[PDB]
């Protein structure tokens, strides 16, 4: 029932809520780390001595 | 690096496309029959049977 204008608003708002997921994977830092983006290999956490 | 580009501008008359929006008027204009003396006016030639 939508004519093409409301669909063309529709995918503005869907721009705009992709653009923010990248925004979160390219900004949620943690001590300098881009933890959650596409270059974040696994950690260590080294639990315990005698490593 | 990261920003939240807003992209607001232009609404306004002159922009919104009406710039003159006119909803009286002439209308559509009727225009008068012509007859010899404009044509001879514009400068060409006459023969028989008047044309």
């Amino acid at each position: 029932s939508y004519s093409q204008e409301q669909l063309d608003s529709v995918q503005g708002e869907i721009n705009q809520r992709l653009a923010d997921i990248d925004r979160i994977s390219e900004q949620t830092d943690f001590n300098g780390v881009k933890v959650l983006s596409d270059s974040a290999k696994p950690l260590t956490l080294q639990v315990g001595a005698n490593d | 690096g990261e920003t939240i580009t807003l992209n607001l501008s232009e609404i306004s008359v002159k922009t919104l496309g009406l710039d003159g929006f006119n909803v009286n008027g002439k209308g559509v204009t009727q225009n008068r029959s012509a007859t010899v003396t404009d044509v001879i006016a514009q400068g060409g030639t006459l023969q028989g049977d008047g044309t």
